[PDB]
């Protein structure tokens, strides 16, 4: 509307699939689940206090 | 009574942790110094009576304490003084071999101040005698073995004072 130069508002799924799902650009939730990363309970029980 | 190895293991066990890299480095330091500790212990076991009699010849002889009225006067008191100095040199050798002064405050410095204060034994004169014993054995075994002997001799003098 006569104040701003344009900018890339929409991608195709091909272009977004190109840029985001590359391995360095990737997150780690994106497509299958990730399980929780707790420490082992025998290490937690073997400490020196609750 | 614990050496450097047993104290490292006791720290890692009171933590409940395994032996990490700092404990490995401490044990590597002890396993590098151990041969020097062994050779200094053999050299000190060679010359027990000579180091003791040179310590008395440096500090306690020809002073007032061997004269009448002194606490080192009689032959019984002289023999007990030689016995006490032999104890200090023997336990300093043990603490040098272990690399930990836990044997000194477990078995020398436990009731020693109260014993010497009940008997009337001068603590400053026996501290000077232990210092001369340290000086003689550091002249005997060299610079760094004399230093690692003198740290436990200074431990005995600090706990006695
Ligand atoms: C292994 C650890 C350990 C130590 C060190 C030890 C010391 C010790 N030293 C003693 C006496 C003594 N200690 C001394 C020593 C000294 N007086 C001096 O004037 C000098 C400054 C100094 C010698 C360098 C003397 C003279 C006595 C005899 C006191 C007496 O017979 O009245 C006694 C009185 C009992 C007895 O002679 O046999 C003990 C228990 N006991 C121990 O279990």
């Amino acid at each position: 509307g006569e104040d701003t130069v344009p900018y890339e508002r929409y991608l195709t799924p091909g272009g977004y699939s190109l840029r985001q799902t590359r391995p360095g650009a990737l997150r780690e939730d994106v497509g299958v689940k990730v399980k929780v990363e707790k420490t082992a309970r025998f290490i937690e029980l073997g400490t020196s206090s609750t | 009574m614990q050496d450097a190895i047993t104290s490292v293991i006791n720290s890692a066990d009171v933590q409940g942790k395994y032996l990490d890299g700092s404990a490995m480095d401490k044990l590597k330091a002890y396993f590098t110094t151990g041969a020097l500790r062994v050779r200094a212990a053999s050299t000190i076991s060679a010359n027990a009576a000579a180091i003791v009699k040179e310590a008395v010849a440096k500090s306690l002889l020809y002073s007032d304490v061997t004269r009448p009225g002194g606490n080192m006067y009689t032959t019984r008191r002289y023999a007990a003084c030689i016995r006490d100095l032999d104890y200090y040199l023997r336990y300093a050798t043990y603490a040098m071999l272990a690399g930990d002064p836990s044997i000194l405050d477990e078995r020398v410095l436990n009731g020693l101040k109260e014993t010497y204060n009940s008997l009337g034994v001068p603590v400053g004169s026996t501290v000077q005698a232990i210092q001369a014993m340290k000086e003689v054995t550091a002249g005997l075994v060299g610079a760094d073995a004399g230093r690692e002997m003198g740290v436990y001799f200074d431990y005995i003098c600090s706990g006695l004072s």
